[PDB]
């Protein structure tokens, strides 16, 4: 028996072999009954959204926009003060982005049905970082780790605002 | 390698949990139509068709009994836990006559918190009609901590019974010879179970319930009453209430049992403080029952040259009119589980009905006679359980006749001779049923039409043509004269229902002489007629379960089959199951009439309030005597009149009873769709629905089929019973809680 | 035959010699109908939990964390900690650890090779070869059993008599 | 008496004949199927209409069909 | 835990779990926002 | 206004209903003692009743002559939160349920044992299909266009 590298008292999970964040961490075996490509796509998207949202917290409490609506240093209270109209526009824009970036196939059964789709690979690289394949793997691992850390931190900041109410500081 | 058990017969594995229908040879292949799903649950406990060995069936039955007892223990633990945590039992103890027992609080969601009634004692919740508070008080339970510990013990016992079932199916399963030791089983169930349970309960009553309840009746608050264990360690806390414990057990071993007359009395009647039976009388009763049952347990020969053989007893009881007599009955009852189930279920339902009668007749718990909702609910529930169990006993007798009956082994015995003249039995029972129905009901209809025609002197009433139940009144007179004449050591009659004084607790009547007039004559004959018709249906099912003049090979079609075909003019419902279906309907009718008679008679001529000068005013006002003799009277002065509380319960804490009233009406009417219709129409409608699904590519792989004819009948009867019983349940509960 | 612990009782027939802390003590034959690895894991879990619990009870009756909520005796600390939510955090993280334990014990029972109670947690070494590991396993088992009995006595005495650290 | 008809979809599996409770059906030689036999109904005066015959028919929509008609003491199953 | 998980995948257990979850979130929506006769927006 | 109804904010009978309910609840509250849980529960009932009546008053709700909110479901967007928005919400949810059920039926209908996978659900595949129902309006008007939504003549028909 091999046993996992992360959880040393557990057997090595299956389906994670050719990935860019494999430390053998899957005690519940989510990769066995869920497609690993979909799981990586979801992890990357959740991580990127969490990173953007954490940066949004830190900037919102600091900078903010001119106007009476955009005057709440607290993100949770800003979600309510801003009203539904600005939020629904963000929702529709995110939907438009989702549709055009995945080119129609948006669901768990439709995406990766034909393969030829690296999980999380939207081809988005205008600044050109990533031409060298040597640093590409390191960049992918850094993105994954930062995304996970940002998921934890996004939960932390949101719940700090809920239990205190003032801000993050 | 024990001689009674087999070790590790079945492996404890989850593999068969993932293969539904593995028990059945036909269902194991997997579902092809939706009929497979229904067949899966209809054959789950039919262990006879799952194995060909009586040993395996017996082991499955034994483990199923353990599972059932674990379920019962879990239910009891839940009841005690609710009494401990979500009840006003402590408040009810200090004010039994003014606080309504409640042991279930309702969460505040969707406005349902209105169900939390003003039960009293600074409590909000649902009023409890199961009488647990009175039972706990009779047990001497004076604190909610004791209820919590009883709940914990119930949980432990439930786990123990689950473990016992698992152990005796998978680790050590008893052999067939162990199960067939009916002599040993009877000896143990009679001495150990019954007698030693009575003895242990008598000990508990004498040492815990007798002193604690005596202190409670004396006015001592539950907080200053000593803890129950102190009544055992200290022979002076109990010797003050009953000054006979000072002599210890010496009077018992010296045969001077007269010294124990302090706490082993024979009084009769009711406790004037609580309205229940004297707990000293109860303890003496349980002691006598224990001795009698222990003695009765030393009857059958088990392992020594001592006792009786049931085979030799039965085989010696022949006669000129009965041929071989009881020869072969021992083989029938030791090789067929269905025959044992028939006898046990019939006698068990009859026992439940007898219990229901003796409950209200002689209230055995403190402050339970003045809790009218508890009395009504207990009587109705126990009578319903008795009727259901009796129908089940008839059903399993029919099942035994179809499946486990061997013609060769029963040559010219009682079973054979009964089948040989089944025609005579059924024809005479038919004549008796027609006679009883004609008379009882047509006397009711004659009263109704005489009243409708303005001829009040032509009725079958007390102020008219009178049918006095003289035989029952003679018995009532004999019982009220028994103390001092035939029961010379009695101080009071067994029940005040036979006659005597009005017993009131807190201005509320506990018991009172139940007068019998022409109204009781008619309703008693209605009871006899309904019981006779139910017996007719069930006995026709049992006797004609194997063959008939219509179908000479009905036994080859099994116990459960819809018909033999449209031929012979139509052979619907010829099974024996279709007789347990019709008998279920008629049992519902009979029990409904019985509980209606009880409710109206008690409310009109027993229950009520007593004025300080001794004037008795009842709940309804004595309208039973003159208005229960016509069907219009039953419709108006009982159904319409006492349904006022149910229909006016909206917005109050009894609104749940009105909602259940309406829902039970809905379910009862829903049943008639299955009872009146047939399978072909529903199959052909499912055909068009399946066409639509196929048109939308959503037709299931498991082909949807209409419920089988037998399952359609079963669904119809189940819904009918549920709707009717629920309607009566809501009506009774709302009416008797409001007033 | 003739188990070491109870010399007049037969050997439990499931504990020959190949378990740490195996003196053949199973009079009521719990090992005759339950997996040995399952019972070993349960015993080791109880040992560790009760060792931590005894140390915490004794220490918290001496040293208190800053704050008014932490100014109660260990006997009355349960109702205070549950109200403050202190025990909720322990419950959450213990539940996470116990779900991972569900996975681990399932894998151990269905093959794998993980010894009962072996989570491979060993930042320091303290056990370099087989002999040291066996000796330290025996020490852990004996200390855990002693601490289970000690916590039992501590709680029973403290509940009987509401005394401080000397629960006599 | 009821009417019983046999159709050439008969596969000669004999399940109808051995299910008749009143000896109405019988197997007769034929050349339209592998078994070389076809069911016949020469004693329909004893037909009771129980339709056990077509409950045992394996062919798609039956090869034996029972049409209920005039009633008789034999067809009504009257022992009296 | 290979056949136990298959047992939990049966129709009755899955339907019971799904209906329990469904009733749960319905009841909790009605607890946190009770007496909702019209759409909140 | 619409249909002769009037806003509940100006309906006297509505306020009479509120006052009567509050009075009944307070009378019930009078028979308990101090800050005991029954009094807390009755006070919560009173607070919830007042909040519900206030919300119904300030909700563009039309009340009849009985002082009860009447629903205007003719289709006008003015009273669109009474029927139209809940209608859209239910249509979305029910279309989701139907779509995931149909997709699961068609997916396990092409396996070796289609009937087995209906009593013993393939929970991985079931979860995969169920979370994909958020696009059911788009998936339906992408399968109907391709002719994959409707069968044509392989469907069975009775004799006539
Ligand atoms: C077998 C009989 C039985 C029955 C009919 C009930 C019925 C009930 N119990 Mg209960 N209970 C029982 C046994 C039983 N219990 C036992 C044996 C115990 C001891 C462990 C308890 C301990 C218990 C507690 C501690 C509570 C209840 C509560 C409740 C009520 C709400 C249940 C609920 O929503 O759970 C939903 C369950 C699920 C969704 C799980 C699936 C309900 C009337 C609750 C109550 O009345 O709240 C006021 C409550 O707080 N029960
Ligand atoms: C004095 C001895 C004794 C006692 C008390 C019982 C008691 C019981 N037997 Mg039993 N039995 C006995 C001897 C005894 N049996 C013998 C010698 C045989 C062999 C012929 C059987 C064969 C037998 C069968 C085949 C069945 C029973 C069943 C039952 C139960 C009937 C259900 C009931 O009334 O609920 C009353 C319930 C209670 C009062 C709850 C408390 C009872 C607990 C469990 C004590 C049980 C005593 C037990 C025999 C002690 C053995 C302990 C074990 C470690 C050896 C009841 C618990 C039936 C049953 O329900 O199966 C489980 C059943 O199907 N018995
Ligand atoms: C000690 C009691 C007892 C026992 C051990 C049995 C045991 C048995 N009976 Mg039996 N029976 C009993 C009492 C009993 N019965 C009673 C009291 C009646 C009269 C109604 C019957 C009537 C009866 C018939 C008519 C038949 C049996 C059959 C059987 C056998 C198969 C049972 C099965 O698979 O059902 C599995 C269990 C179910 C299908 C459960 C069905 C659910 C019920 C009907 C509804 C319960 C609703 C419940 C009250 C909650 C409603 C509340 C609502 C708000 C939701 C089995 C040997 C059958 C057989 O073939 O025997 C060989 C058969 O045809 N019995
Ligand atoms: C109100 C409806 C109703 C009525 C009146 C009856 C009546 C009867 N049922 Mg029942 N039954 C009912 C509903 C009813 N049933 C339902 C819903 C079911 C479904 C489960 C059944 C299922 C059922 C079964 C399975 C059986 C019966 C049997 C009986 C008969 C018992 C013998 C008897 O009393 O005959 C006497 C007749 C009456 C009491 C009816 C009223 C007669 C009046 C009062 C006296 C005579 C009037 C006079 C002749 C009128 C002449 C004037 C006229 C010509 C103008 C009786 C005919 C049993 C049977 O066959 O009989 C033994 C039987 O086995 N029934
Ligand atoms: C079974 C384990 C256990 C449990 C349930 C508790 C529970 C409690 N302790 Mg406690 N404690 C423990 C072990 C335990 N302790 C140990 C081993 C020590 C010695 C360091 C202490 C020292 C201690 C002090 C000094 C105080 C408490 C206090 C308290 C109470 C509230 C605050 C709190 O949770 O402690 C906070 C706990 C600490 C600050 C130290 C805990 C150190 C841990 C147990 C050692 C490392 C283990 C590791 C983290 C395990 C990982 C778990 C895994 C699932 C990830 C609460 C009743 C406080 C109180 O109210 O007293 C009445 C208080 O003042 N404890
Ligand atoms: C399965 C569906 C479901 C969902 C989505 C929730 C969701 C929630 N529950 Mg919950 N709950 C459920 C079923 C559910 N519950 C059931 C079946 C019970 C037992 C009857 C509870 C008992 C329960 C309690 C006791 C509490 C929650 C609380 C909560 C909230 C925080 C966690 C959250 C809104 C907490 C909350 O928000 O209260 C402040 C809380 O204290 N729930
Ligand atoms: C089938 C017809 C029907 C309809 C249209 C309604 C509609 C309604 N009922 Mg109702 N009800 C019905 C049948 C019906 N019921 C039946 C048969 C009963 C008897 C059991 C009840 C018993 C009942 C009670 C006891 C209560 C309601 C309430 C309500 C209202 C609040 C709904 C709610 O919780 O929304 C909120 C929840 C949702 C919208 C769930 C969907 C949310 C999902 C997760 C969104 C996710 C996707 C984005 C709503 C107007 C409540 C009320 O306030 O009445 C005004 C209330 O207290 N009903
Ligand atoms: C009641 C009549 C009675 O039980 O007498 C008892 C009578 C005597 O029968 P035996 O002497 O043959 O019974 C001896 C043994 O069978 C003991 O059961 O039994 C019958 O003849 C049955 C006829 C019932 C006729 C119903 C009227
Ligand atoms: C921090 C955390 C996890 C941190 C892990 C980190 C950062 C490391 C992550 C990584 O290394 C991995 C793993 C793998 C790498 O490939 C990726 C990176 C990213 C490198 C979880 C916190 C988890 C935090 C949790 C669970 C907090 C729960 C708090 C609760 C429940 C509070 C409740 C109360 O506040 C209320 C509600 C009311 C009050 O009155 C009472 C109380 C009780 C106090
Ligand atoms: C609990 C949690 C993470 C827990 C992580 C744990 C335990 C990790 C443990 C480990 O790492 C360690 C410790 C060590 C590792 O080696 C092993 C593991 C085991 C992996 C994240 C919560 C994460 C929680 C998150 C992200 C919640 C975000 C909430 C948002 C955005 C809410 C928005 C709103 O609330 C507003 C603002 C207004 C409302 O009215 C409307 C809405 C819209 C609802
Ligand atoms: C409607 C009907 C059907 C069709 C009924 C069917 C197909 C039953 C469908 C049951 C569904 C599929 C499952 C049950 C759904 C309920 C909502 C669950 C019960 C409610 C719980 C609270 C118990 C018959 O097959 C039938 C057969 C013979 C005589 C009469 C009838 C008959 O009336
Ligand atoms: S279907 Fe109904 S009617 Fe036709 S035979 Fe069977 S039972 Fe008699």
């Amino acid at each position: 028996k091999v046993f996992s590298k992360s959880v040393p008292f557990l057997l090595k999970p299956a389906g994670l072999d050719g990935m860019v964040g494999d430390v053998g961490f899957d005690p519940l075996g989510f990769a066995t009954f869920i497609d690993i490509r979909w799981l990586r796509e979801a992890e990357l998207k959740n991580g990127r959204v969490a990173m953007l949202a954490f940066l949004g917290f830190i900037v919102q409490e600091f900078i903010r926009l001119p106007g009476d609506l955009y005057s709440e240093p607290n993100g949770v209270k800003a979600f309510f003060q801003v009203g539904p109209q600005p939020l629904l526009q963000i929702f529709l824009f995110c939907g438009f982005l989702e549709f055009n970036m995945h080119k129609g196939k948006l669901t768990q059964v439709d995406m990766f049905e034909d393969g030829k789709r690296e999980p999380g690979n939207f081809g988005f690289d205008p600044l050109g970082f990533g031409k060298d394949p040597a640093k590409r793997e390191r960049y992918a691992l850094a993105e994954l780790k930062n995304g996970r850390l940002a998921m934890i931190a996004i939960g932390g900041l949101v719940h700090h605002a809920l239990v205190t109410g003032h801000a993050t500081f | 390698k024990s001689t009674i058990v087999d070790f590790n017969p079945v492996e404890t594995s989850f593999e068969k949990w993932a293969k539904p229908g593995q028990f059945s040879r036909t269902l194991a292949k997997g579902p092809k139509t939706t009929t497979w799903i229904w067949n899966l649950h209809a054959d789950a406990h039919d262990f006879d068709i799952q194995t060909n060995s009586l040993q395996e069936v017996s082991r499955k039955i034994f483990s199923a009994h353990f599972g059932q007892l674990a379920v019962i223990f879990l239910w009891l633990s839940g009841m005690h836990f609710h009494g401990a945590y979500f009840s006003n039992y402590s408040a009810w103890l200090t004010n039994p006559t003014s606080t309504k027992p409640s042991a279930q609080i309702v969460w505040p969601i969707v406005g349902q918190e209105v169900l939390n009634a003003d039960v009293g004692g600074n409590f909000q919740g649902i009023q409890i009609t199961s009488g647990f508070f009175q039972l706990w008080r009779a047990e001497g339970i004076t604190s909610e901590v004791e209820l919590y510990w009883t709940a914990v013990g119930g949980l432990v016992a439930s786990f123990l019974m689950l473990f016992a079932g698992w152990f005796h199916y998978h680790k050590a399963a008893p052999k067939l010879e162990w199960f067939q030791n009916v002599e040993s089983m009877l000896n143990h169930h009679l001495a150990g179970l019954l007698g030693l349970g009575s003895l242990s309960w008598a000990g508990h009553q004498i040492h815990i319930a007798l002193p604690i309840n005596k202190l409670l009746d004396l006015g001592v608050s539950p907080e200053e009453i000593p803890l129950p264990y102190e009544f055992i360690l200290n022979r002076d806390l109990i010797a003050q209430l009953y000054p006979s414990f000072n002599k210890g057990l010496t009077p018992f071993f010296t045969l001077n049992w007269g010294e124990y007359s302090d706490f082993l009395t024979f009084k009769g009647g009711l406790n004037p403080v609580t309205g229940g039976l004297w707990l000293t009388d109860t303890a003496h009763h349980h002691l006598a029952i224990a001795v009698l049952f222990i003695v009765a347990g030393h009857m059958y020969k088990t392992n020594w040259f001592l006792g009786h053989s049931i085979k030799t007893i039965l085989e010696a009881h022949k006669g000129p009119f009965t041929g071989e007599g009881h020869k072969g009955l021992y083989e029938v009852l030791t090789t067929s589980w269905h025959a044992q189930l028939a006898i046990n279920l019939a006698l068990f339902g009859s026992l439940s009905i007898i219990v229901a009668h003796h409950m209200y007749a002689m209230p055995p718990y403190p402050y339970i006679a003045i809790d009218y909702p508890t009395q009504l609910s207990l009587f109705t529930h126990h009578v319903w359980i008795g009727g259901f169990c009796i129908v089940g006993g008839a059903a399993h007798g029919a099942i035994f006749f179809v499946r486990d009956y061997n013609a060769a082994n029963n040559y010219n015995n009682l079973i054979d001779r009964v089948i040989r003249h089944r025609d005579a039995i059924i024809s005479h029972l038919n004549w008796v049923c027609i006679f009883l129905g004609c008379h009882s009901f047509g006397l009711y209809v004659h009263n109704d039409t005489m009243r409708a025609l303005g001829r009040s002197q032509d009725l079958f009433s007390d102020n008219a043509i009178a049918l006095k139940p003289i035989f029952a009144q003679f018995i009532q007179n004999l019982h009220t004269l028994a103390p001092g004449s035939t029961a010379p050591n009695a101080l009071t009659t067994v029940s005040y229902a036979f006659g005597g004084d009005v017993i009131s607790v807190g201005s509320k009547i506990a018991m009172m002489p139940i007068s019998l007039g022409t109204a009781d004559f008619l309703v008693h004959h209605i009871h006899a007629f309904t019981i006779h018709v139910t017996v007719l249906i069930l006995l026709k099912g049992v006797l004609y379960s194997r063959n008939s003049r219509l179908i000479p090979d009905k036994a080859n079609l099994g116990f459960r089959f819809p018909c033999d075909g449209p031929g012979r003019g139509g052979t619907c419902q010829v099974s024996a199951w279709d007789h347990v279906f019709l008998g279920l309907f008629w049992m519902y009718n009979s029990i409904s009439i019985v509980i209606f008679h009880f409710s109206w008679k008690m409310q009109s001529d027993v229950w009520g309030t007593v004025s300080p000068t001794g004037a008795v005013s009842h709940i309804t006002g004595g309208n039973f005597a003159q208005s229960s003799i016509t069907i219009n009277g039953w419709l108006r002065d009982f159904l319409w009149s006492q349904a006022a509380q149910v229909v006016q319960s909206y917005g109050s804490s009894l609104s749940a009873y009105g909602l259940i009233f309406l829902g039970a009406h809905f379910i009862w009417a829903f049943s008639l769709m299955f009872l009146f219709s047939g399978r072909g129409y529903w199959q052909e409608l499912i055909e068009s629905i399946v066409w639509a699904h196929n048109k939308l590519k959503v037709a299931p792989s498991i082909q949807p089929r209409a419920l089988s004819i037998t399952q359609g009948r079963a669904v119809g009867v189940a819904h009918y019973l549920l709707g009717g019983i629920g309607t009566t349940w809501a009506f009774f509960l709302a009416r008797i809680i409001s007033v | 035959e003739k188990s070491k612990a109870v010399p007049f009782l037969p050997r439990p027939a499931a504990l020959d010699g190949s378990v740490v802390g195996d003196v053949g003590f199973d009079p009521v034959g719990f090992t005759s109908w339950l997996p040995l690895s399952y019972l070993q894991e349960a015993e080791i879990k109880h040992c560790r939990i009760a060792m931590l619990a005894t140390l915490g009870w004794i220490v918290a009756d001496f040293v208190h964390l800053p704050g008014a909520v932490h100014e109660v005796s260990s006997l009355a600390a349960h109702d205070v900690a549950v109200k403050s939510g202190a025990l909720a955090q322990i419950l959450i993280w213990t539940s996470i650890a116990e779900a991972i334990s569900v996975i681990a014990i399932s894998q151990m029972l269905e093959g794998s090779g993980r010894q009962p109670g072996d989570f491979k947690f060993d930042p320091l070494n303290f056990a370099k070869d087989e002999k040291s590991l066996k000796k330290m396993q025996l020490s852990e088992l004996k200390n855990g059993r002693l601490a289970m009995l000690a916590f039992s006595g501590i709680v029973t005495q403290a509940a009987l008599t509401g005394h401080a650290f000397p629960y006599m | 008496s009821h009417t019983v008809k046999i159709y050439d979809t008969c596969i000669g599996c004999t399940q109808c004949v051995r299910a008749c409770p009143t000896d109405v059906l019988e197997m007769v030689p034929w050349d339209g199927c592998k078994a070389g036999q076809i069911a016949s109904a020469p004693r329909t005066e004893d037909c009771v209409g129980c339709k056990r015959c077509e409950t045992a028919c394996p062919t798609d929509f039956l090869s034996v069909r029972v049409y209920l008609g005039g009633e008789t003491t034999r067809s009504l199953g009257l022992a009296y | 835990m290979k056949d136990f998980l298959k047992y939990l995948s049966t129709a009755p257990v899955l339907l019971t779990a799904w209906l329990t979850f469904t009733a749960g979130f319905v009841i909790e929506i009605n607890r946190f926002y009770p007496d909702a006769l019209t759409f909140p927006f | 206004d619409i249909g002769g109804l009037n806003p509940c904010k100006d309906s006297e009978v509505f306020q009479k209903r509120l006052a009567k309910t509050v009075k009944k609840l307070e009378n019930r509250l009078k028979k308990y003692e101090e800050g005991t849980p029954p009094q807390i529960a009755i006070q919560q009932q009173i607070t919830q009743t007042k909040q519900r009546f206030t919300r119904y008053a300030d909700s563009n709700l039309l009340c009849g002559n009985d002082g009860l909110p009447h629903l205007i479901t003719d289709g006008r967007w003015s009273h669109g939160s009474e029927f139209l928005l809940p209608s859209i919400l239910f249509l979305y949810i029910s279309g989701w349920i139907g779509w995931v059920g149909r997709k699961y039926i068609r997916t396990v209908g092409q396996t070796s044992n289609p009937t087995e996978k209906e009593i013993i659900i393939d929970v991985p595949l079931a979860i995969s299909i169920m979370t994909s129902g958020f696009l059911w309006p788009f998936a339906a008007w992408q399968e109907f266009l391709s002719g994959d939504l409707i069968a044509s003549d392989e469907t069975i028909t009775t004799s006539p």
